[PDB]
C-alpha cells in the first residue's frame, strides 16, 4: 500500500534523512516516541504514514529506513537524539571504521562486511510491506561511504529485488565549492555504477542550494541543516501523492516512463519554487503561473546546470495546495511559449503535471513560509552534460599524474578501473549530445 | 572506538606529551586524579579514543611514555595530571642515548624496544578498533630520534595498516641547541619516510615565532611552546572524539593530504591564537581565522609556505559555524593564492567541521598542509650534514655504536630524494 | 486591468518616487502596513489600485514599483521608512558603489552588473500584470545612476517588453541653478539613449519647480521633498483616468498617439495649476476657465522653457473634480483665441482633454490647498528646443578643453560615443526648427 | 558598506589621526572603552564606514598608525580615546626617519613598509567593498613624507580603482619649524602627483591664522589646529555616514572636482567656525555660512584664492536646510566672483546636503576648492628648494641613504610642470576674444 524503503548510506545521506524524518513526523502527525495522538474521535490521517512508516500494532509506528555508515559518529547522533526511540535499533547499522573519502574501502575493504548485515535488513523491511512502490536512496557522492558502500548496496539491491524502483538523491560535488580534494575520484567511480543500477538519479550540488538559501530565504551564513531541510521539503513533495490524496495522481513508478526516455540519461535536476522566507512572503502574490515561472528559473534548481545551455527532454511538475488544474494548463501553456526554456524536438509534450490537495508542512526553527501552494519539478535536461564535463576536467587533470590512485589501488581497486569509469563516462557526456541533436 | 595509542619517546616528547594529556584532560573533563568532574555528558561520550576506563570509575590515559634516562619519569611524574600515566606504561632505561642516533637506534635503545613493544601490543589490543598511533618524538635528540625511529619501524611491520601518525620537533638552524642535531635528524627522516603514514614537522624557531608575534609573552618557557604544539594536536583528532556537521578522522586527513605515498610531511598552525592585550579590537569569525591560519607567521615549520605551493591542505574548524560560510571562504582563499596552489589537484582545500569548540572559546581552526615549501627546511639540515660529513666530523661516536658509513651515505641519498620531489610536484604544471 | 509599472532609478528617482507613493496610498485608502481597512461595508475602491497596488490575496497590497540604485544610502532610508512593510524587498534593489556623477559607470562599469537582476524583477511584476498599459520610469539626468543605468534599463526595456510605452518623467538640470559640475556631459549622453528608446519623455527642470513653489505656495525656504510633493500631484493626474472613473477617460497609450507627432519629437513639458496656498484659496474663485489660463502661464511650467518662443505642437489637458465638459470647451476656444499661446499650423487641433470627477488628495503636511477642480497639461513645445540648446552650449565650452573626459574614458566609454551624442542632438534642434517652420 | 581604510603616517599624521577618532566618535557617539552609549540609531547605521565591530560589541577604528619612532605611540596612548585603536594596527620602527626622506622612503622606511602592507591588506579586505583610504601624513618631515608616499605608492600598484585621499600638512615659509622641509615636501609631491587621487593640501600657518582671527584663542596649540583639520576631515566624507537630501561621496566629489587628473590639490575649509565672544550677534544661515567658507581667510592653505581662479568648488552642508536656498546661494557666490571662476565649464560650484549636523550645531558646512591659487603655496616651496639646491646643501644626508641627484632634479621638474599646469588653467580662460590675445 505506497510502500516506500529509505536507504540513508553515508553523513549526507544519514543527516538528510534526519531532516526528511522530521518532516514526515510532523506531516502524519507521528510524536518523537512514534506514537500518533488519537485525535478528531477518526482516523482521519489513517493510511497517509504507511508510505514511510509500519504500524507495529501496539499504536508505535516505524520508519521504514535503513540508516548506513561505516562511521559510527554519524548513526550515534541519531541514537543520542529527540527521535532515538523512533528508528528500530537494527534499521540503524553502524561501522566501526569510516571509508575515509575512498570508495575503494566503500566498495571492496570494509563495505563487503556491512553490506552483508544491510541486505538482511532491507530483506524483512520488504517482506512487512504489500506492494512496494520503490527504494529512495540517499548517498553523497564525494564522499566514501555514500561513493563505496552506497554503489555496492544498489548493485546488489538491482539483483535481489529486480523490478522495483531505484530513486537515488545524490549530493554530486559542486565545481566552485568542494569539501575534500580527491572528490572527483569517487564520483567518477560512483556515477559509473550508479550509471547501470538505478531507474531515476536526481542531482543535488550543495553550492547551487546554498546560493538559493541566500537568495531566496536571505541568510548570510547557511548551515548543512537548512540546505537538508529544503531538501526533504522536494522529497516530500515528490511521494506526497501516495501519501495524501490529490486530483491527478502521480506515483515513484511513473517518474520512471515519463522522464528516462532512454536507460543510460535517468539523471536528473530538481526545483521546489515557492522557497519564500517570511519577511518577502508578506509581499508575493504566489499565484500558480508565478510558482511555475519560479520553476524553470535557471537560479533555483538546487543542482548548478545552468538549462538554458540545455533541452529539456521531459519535466514532472508536482504541484500541492490551493492548486486547479486550469490555472496549471495555462502556466505550462506560457512555458511552452517561452524561448529561455527550449524543449529537445523528438519529445512533442514534455510535461507530466501532479496536483495534490495537501498543502506543505511549515517546520518550526524552520527558514521557510506557510505557503497554500508549491510544485516539485525533477527535470531530465541535455544541460546535466555540464556537471559530468566539469567532473571529467577536474577528474583528467588528476590520473595524468596518478595524483592519489596509490591509496584506491592498496584498498583492492585495480588501476584499469578508474580508466574504465573516466571512459564511460566519456560515453555518457557523448550520448547526452546525441540525444540533444535534432532529429535527422 | 577508532582508539589512538600515544608514545612520547624522548624527553621532548615527554615533556610535550605531559602537556598534551593535561590539553585533552580540560577538554573531557577528566581530573588530576583521573574522575570526571565534567558539566557536559558530550566530554565523556568518545573519552575510548584517548583513555582506557580502568576500575573504580578512573580514566588512564593511552601514552606509552619511553626514554633511554630515568630522570625524565621524575619531571613527568612531577607535572600537574603526571598521576594520570600508568606506571606499567612508563619504560625507562638507566645510561641514557647522549644524543647519539646510533645509541637510541642500534645499541642502549636496541635493548629497550622489546620491552616497550610489549606494552605497546597490550594497549593495542585492548582497542576493539585501533585507528593508529600518534608517536611524538624529537628528531634532534637521541632518544626521541633513535628509539622513535626504531619504534615506528618495529610497530609498523606488526601493524600495517593502522595510520601511523608523528609531531616530530624537527631541530632549526636558528635555535641549534645541540651540536650533532644535524646527523640525528638526517638518519631519522631515513627511517621516517618510510614508516610514519603523516608526518607533522614541528620547529621550536617558529613556536617562539608565534610567542613574541601572534602571541606577545615577555618570557616564552618550553611549557608554553609544548602548550601551542598540544592545542594543534587536539584539533587534528576532534572529529573523532566530538560531532560534526562534516565529520572526518585521522585516516580520512591522510587520504586528501597524501597524493603520493612519501609526501607525507605537513605544517600544522592554530587559527584563534591572539596576544591577550589584542583580543578587545580582533573579531572572532570565519574570515579573521582563515587569514590567520594562512599567514605563514602562523605555521609552525620555519619554512614559510610562499617559497613552495601547497600541493594540499586541511581545515578543521571548531564550535557553531555555518557550513556555507566555511566553504566561501576556502574558495576565497584559493582564487586568491593562485600561484600558492598547485596547477594539478583543483579545490585543493579540504574542510572539516566539529560542533564542539575549545574551552574558552566560540571557534577556532586547526591547520595541516602538504606543501613543497618543507622541502626548505629540509634543505637546512642536509647542507648543515653535509658540511659536518665532508670531514666526518664526530663520526667515530656513531661509528663506535656499530653504525657504518654506508648508513649516512643512504640517509643523505634518501632525504636528497625526498627534496628532489617535492620539487618536482612544485616545478610540475598539469 | 489598467496596470503601470513604476522604475525608480538614482537618488532623484527614488526620492520623487517616496512622494508619489505617499499619495497613492493615500488616494486608494491604503495604510503604510499595506492593508486597506475593509470600510463603508462594500469594496468602493475595490480595484481602482489595481493600476498601481498587486493584491497578494492576503488583504495586502504591494506597490507594482522597481526602486533601483547604484548608491544604498536613498534605498536604505526607505527600508528604514514608514512605508518598510509596503515595498517588496526584492523591488527595492540596492547597488554597493555609487556611479558619482558618471553616465560610464552607470552603463557599463557598475550598471551591467545590477540591470541582469533588475530586469528578472521587471518580468516578475509583468507576469502579474494582465493588458499593463505602460512602464512609469523616474530618473535624474543630471546625476549618474538615472542617466547611466536609467539609459541602459530603457535600452533593454525597449527589446524585451516592446510595444508596452514607456513615459519617462526627467529631472533635466536647470541652467541657471546647477547641483554638480559635470552634469552637461551626464544629460547628454542620458538624452541621447532616451532619443530612441521612450516613447514620451516629460521634462521638469527643479529650479522651475521651485519658483513656482516660491510664486504660488508662498514658501521662502522650498525644499526637494515640497519639490516631489508636486512632481506626485502630476503623475497622480496623468493616470487618474485609469484608477478612478471619469467622463471622458483617457490613458497612457493615449498620449504618445496625441502628443508625438514625428517619432524623435517625444520631448514634453507639464504645468498642474491650482498650486495653491491654503492662505490665498479663500480670496479665488478657481473656476475651470482661470485654471486652463492659469496652465497656460508660462511660469506655471514645471521645465523652465517659456513656450512664448515656441509653437504648441500638441497640449493634452487632463482635469480632476467639479469639471463640466461645457465650461471646458470654452475655456479652450479662448486659449485657441489668444495672441500669446501660439500653435503650429500643421495642427488645425491640437487638444486633447481628459475630464476626471475625483478631485486631487490634499496630502497631510502638504503645501497645497484642498481644491474640487484641477488640470495637469503635458504640452509638446517648439520651445523644449531652448533647454537642449543651452545643454549644447554649456556642454560645447567642455569638450574643446576634454575637460572631465579622463573619468569617463577610464570607465569604458570611447572618446567619439561623447562626439555621437553632441551630434545627434545638434541633429534634434535642427528638427525641433524644422517641424516649427510654417508648411511649404 | 563603502568602508574607508585610514592611514596616520609620521608624528604629525598620528596627532591629527588622535584627534579626528575622538570627533568621529563623537558623531557616531562612541565612548573611549569602544563601547557605544549616542542616543539616536542614526549613529550606528553607516558606523561600519569608519569601525570594524569587534566580539563583545566593542568598536576598533579601521586605522594604521605607522611611524618610524616609537614614542609616537606613547603619545596616541596618552591621548583620551588612545584605546580605541588596534594594538596589532600600530607598526612602529625604533630609529626614526630624521626629518630626512631618503632615509623614511629608501633605507629605514623600506624595511618597514612590508610589514604595512601586511596590516592594510588585512584591513582592506575585511571590507566587502572599499570606498578607498585616507592617509594623513605631514610633507614636510622624513617618516610622513618618506613612508607616505612610499606606502601611497605601494597600496596604489594594489588597489588602482579604490580612490587615494590624503590630507597632508605642505611645510608653510612663514612656521619653518624645519630646516629640511623644502628637501622633503619637494621629493613628496612629485610622488603624491602620480598616485594620490585627490590631496587636500593643510598648512600650520593658515590654521593658526584662523585661531587667531576667525575664533580668538589666546594660546592656540597644535591640539586646536589638528580640531579644526579633523572638523574638515568629517566633512569631507559625511554623505556615506549619514542621510542626505542629495547625497555624495568621495569618489563623487574628485569626479566634480579634479577636471584634469594632475591638478588633484584642494583647499579644505570649515564655515561655521565663530570666535566665543562674536557667536550672540552672529546669525546661523545659509548666506552667512556660505560667506565664510568663500571667505580666503577660512582656507585651511597659505595661497590666498583671490590671486587664482578656481577651476572649480565644493560645499558639503549639514543639518536641515531649503536646498532652494543653498542652490540660491551657490548661484549668488559665482555671479559675484566673476573673475575667480573659470570661464569654460561653468556652474563650477557643486553642492551636496547631509541631514545629520556635527554635535552641538544646528547648521555646518565643509568646503573642497581646486583652484589655480595652490600653485602659489608649491612657488614658495619651489623658490627655498632651488635655493638650496643650487648649492648642494644638506645633501649628503639624502645622497648617504642611496638617493641620486638625478631624483632631486626630477621632482624639481614635475613640481614645476604641476605650477605651469595651474597656471595654463588661466591660459585657456584668456581666450576671451578669437580674433586677437589681450595682452598687445
Ligand atoms: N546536504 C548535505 N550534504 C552533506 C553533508 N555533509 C556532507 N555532505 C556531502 O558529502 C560530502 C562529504 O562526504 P561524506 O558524506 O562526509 O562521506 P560519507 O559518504 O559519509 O563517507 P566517509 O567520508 O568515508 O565517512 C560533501 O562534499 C557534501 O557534498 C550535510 O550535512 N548535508
Ligand atoms: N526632484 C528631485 N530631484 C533631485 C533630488 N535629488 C537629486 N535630484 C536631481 O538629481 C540631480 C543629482 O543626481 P542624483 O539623483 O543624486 O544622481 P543619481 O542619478 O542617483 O546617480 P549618483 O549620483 O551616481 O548616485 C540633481 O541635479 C537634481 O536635478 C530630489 O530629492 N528630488
Ligand atoms: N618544543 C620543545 N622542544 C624541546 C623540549 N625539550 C627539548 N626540546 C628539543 O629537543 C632537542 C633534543 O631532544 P631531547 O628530547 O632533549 O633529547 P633526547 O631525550 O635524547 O631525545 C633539542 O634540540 C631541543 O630543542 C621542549 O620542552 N619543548
Ligand atoms: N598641524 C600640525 N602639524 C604638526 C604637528 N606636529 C608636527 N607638525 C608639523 O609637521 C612638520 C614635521 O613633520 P613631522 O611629522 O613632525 O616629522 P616626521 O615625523 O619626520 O615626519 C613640522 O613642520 C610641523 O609644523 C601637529 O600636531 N599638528
Ligand atoms: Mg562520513
Ligand atoms: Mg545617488
Amino acid at each position: 500500500m505506497r510502500e516506500v524503503i529509505s536507504i540513508h548510506v553515508g553523513q549526507g545521506g544519514i543527516q538528510v534523512g534526519n531532516a526528511c524524518w522530521e518532516l514526515f513526523c510532523l506531516e502524519h502527525g507521528i510524536q518523537p516516541d512514534g506514537q500518533m495522538p488519537s485525535d478528531k474521535t477518526i482516523g482521519g490521517g489513517d493510511d497517509a504514514f504507511n508510505t514511510f512508516f509500519s504500524e507495529t500494532g501496539a499504536g508505535k509506528h516505524v520508519p521504514r529506513a535503513v540508516f548506513l555508515d561505516l562511521e559510527p559518529t554519524v548513526i550515534d547522533e541519531v541514537r543520542t537524539g529527540t527521535y532515538r526511540q523512533l528508528f528500530h535499533p537494527e534499521q540503524l547499522i553502524s561501522g566501526k571504521e569510516d571509508a575515509a573519502n575512498n570508495f575503494a574501502r566503500g566498495h571492496y575493504t570494509i563495505g563487503k562486511e556491512i553490506v552483508d548485515l544491510c541486505l538482511d535488513r532491507i530483506r524483512k523491511l520488504a517482506d512487512n510491506c504489500t506492494g512496494l512502490q520503490g527504494f529512495l536512496v540517499f548517498n553523497s557522492v564525494g564522499g566514501g561511504t555514500g561513493s563505496g558502500l552506497g554503489s555496492l548496496l544498489l548493485e546488489r539491491l538491482s539483483v535481489d529485488y529486480g523490478k522495483k524502483s531505484k530513486l537515488g538523491f545524490t549530493i554530486y560535488p559542486s565545481p566552485q565549492v568542494s569539501t575534500a580534494v580527491v572528490e572527483p575520484y569517487n564520483s567518477i567511480l560512483s556515477t559509473h555504477s550508479l550509471l547501470e543500477h538505478t531507474d531515476v538519479a536526481v542531482m543535488l550540488d550543495n553550492e547551487a542550494i546554498y546560493d538559493i538559501c541566500r537568495r531566496n530565504l536571505d541568510i548570510e551564513r547557511p548551515t548543512y541543516t537548512n540546505l537538508n531541510r529544503l531538501i526533504a521539503q522536494v522529497i516530500s513533495s515528490l511521494t506526497a501523492s501516495l501519501r495524501f490524496d490529490g486530483a491527478l495522481n502521480v506515483d515513484i513508478t511513473e517518474f520512471q516512463t515519463n522522464l528516462v526516455p532512454y536507460p543510460r540519461i535517468h539523471f536528473m535536476l530538481s526545483s521546489y519554487a515557492p522557497i519564500i522566507s517570511a519577511e518577502k512572503a508578506y509581499h508575493e502574490q504566489l499565484s500558480v503561473a508565478e510558482i511555475t515561472n519560479s520553476a524553470f528559473e535557471p537560479a533555483n534548481m538546487m543542482a548548478k546546470c545552468d538549462p538554458r545551455h540545455g533541452k529539456y527532454m521531459a519535466c514532472s511538475m508536482m504541484y500541492r495546495g490551493d492548486v486547479v488544474p486550469k490555472d496549471v494548463n495555462a502556466s505550462i501553456a506560457t512555458i511552452k511559449t517561452k524561448r529561455t526554456i527550449q524543449f529537445v524536438d523528438w519529445c512533442p509534450t514534455g510535461f507530466k503535471v501532479g496536483i495534490n490537495y495537501q498543502p506543505p508542512t511549515v517546520v518550526p526553527g524552520g527558514d521557510l513560509a506557510k505557503v497554500m501552494r508549491a510544485v516539485c519539478m525533477i527535470s531530465n535536461s541535455t544541460a546535466i552534460a555540464e556537471v559530468f564535463s566539469r567532473l571529467d576536467h577536474k577528474f583528467d587533470l588528476m590520473y595524468a599524474k596518478r595524483a592519489f590512485v596509490h591509496w584506491y589501488v592498496g584498498e583492492g581497486m585495480e588501476e584499469g578501473e578508474f580508466s574504465e569509469a573516466r571512459e564511460d563516462l566519456a560515453a555518457l557526456e557523448k550520448d547526452y549530445e546525441e540525444v540533444g541533436i535534432e532529429t535527422a | 572506538m577508532r582508539e589512538i595509542v600515544h608514545i612520547q619517546g624522548g624527553q621532548c616528547g615527554n615533556q610535550i606529551g605531559a602537556k598534551f594529556w593535561e590539553v585533552i584532560s580540560d577538554e573531557h573533563g577528566i581530573d588530576p586524579t583521573g574522575t570526571y568532574h565534567g558539566d557536559s555528558d558530550l566530554q565523556l561520550e568518545r573519552i575510548n579514543v584517548y583513555y582506557n576506563e580502568a576500575t573504580g570509575g578512573r580514566y588512564v590515559p593511552r601514552a606509552i611514555l619511553m626514554d633511554l634516562e630515568p630522570g625524565t619519569m621524575d619531571s613527568v611524574r612531577a607535572g600537574p595530571f603526571g598521576q594520570l600515566f600508568r606506571p606499567d606504561n612508563f619504560v625507562f632505561g638507566q645510561t641514557g642515548a647522549g644524543n647519539n642516533w646510533a645509541k637510541g637506534h642500534y645499541t642502549e635503545g636496541a635493548e629497550l624496544i622489546d620491552s616497550v613493544l610489549d606494552v605497546v601490543r597490550k594497549e593495542a589490543e585492548g582497542c576493539d578498533c585501533l585507528q593508529g598511533f600518534q608517536i611524538t618524538h624529537s628528531l634532534g635528540g637521541g632518544t626521541g630520534s633513535g628509539m622513535g625511529t626504531l619504534l615506528i619501524s618495529k610497530v609498523r611491520e606488526e601493524y600495517p595498516d593502522r595510520i601511523m601518525e608523528t609531531f616530530s620537533v624537527v631541530p632549526s638552524p636558528k635555535v641549534s641547541d645541540t651540536v650533532v642535531e644535524p646527523y640525528n635528524a638526517t638518519l631519522s627522516v631515513h627511517q621516517l619516510v618510510e614508516n610514519a603514514d603523516e608526518c607533522m614537522v614541528i620547529d621550536n624557531e617558529a613556536l617562539y615565532d608565534i610567542c613574541f608575534r601572534t602571541l606577545k609573552l615577555t618570557t616564552p618557557t618550553y611549557g608554553d611552546l609544548n602548550h601551542l604544539v598540544s592545542a594543534a594536536m587536539s584539533g587534528v583528532t576532534c572529529c573523532l572524539r566530538f560531532p560534526g556537521q562534516l565529520n572526518s578522522d585521522l585516516r580520512k586527513l591522510a587520504v586528501n593530504l597524501i597524493p603520493f605515498p612519501r609526501l607525507h610531511f605537513f605544517m600544522i598552525g592554530f587559527a584563534p591564537l591572539t596576544s591577550r592585550g589584542s583580543q578587545q579590537y580582533r573579531a572572532l569569525t570565519v574570515p579573521e581565522l582563515t587569514q590567520q591560519m594562512f599567514d605563514a607567521k602562523n605555521m609552525m615549520c620555519a619554512a614559510d609556505p610562499r617559497h613552495g605551493r601547497y600541493l594540499t591542505a586541511s581545515a578543521l574548524f571548531r564550535g557553531r559555524m555555518s557550513t556555507k560560510e566555511v566553504d566561501e571562504q576556502m574558495l576565497n582563499v584559493q582564487n586568491k593564492n593562485s600561484s600558492y596552489f598547485v596547477e594539478w589537484i583543483p579545490n585543493n582545500i579540504k574542510s572539516s567541521i566539529c560542533d564542539i569548540p575549545p574551552k574558552g572559546l566560540k571557534m577556532a581552526v586547526t591547520f595541516v598542509g602538504n606543501s613543497t615549501a618543507i622541502q626548505e627546511m629540509f634543505k637546512r639540515v642536509a647542507e648543515q650534514f653535509t658540511a659536518m660529513f665532508r670531514r666526518k666530523a664526530f663520526l667515530h661516536w656513531y661509528t663506535g655504536e656499530g653504525m657504518d658509513e654506508m648508513e649516512f651515505t643512504e640517509a643523505e641519498s634518501n632525504m636528497n630524494d625526498l627534496v628532489s620531489e617535492y620539487q618536482q610536484y612544485q616545478d610540475a604544471t598539469a
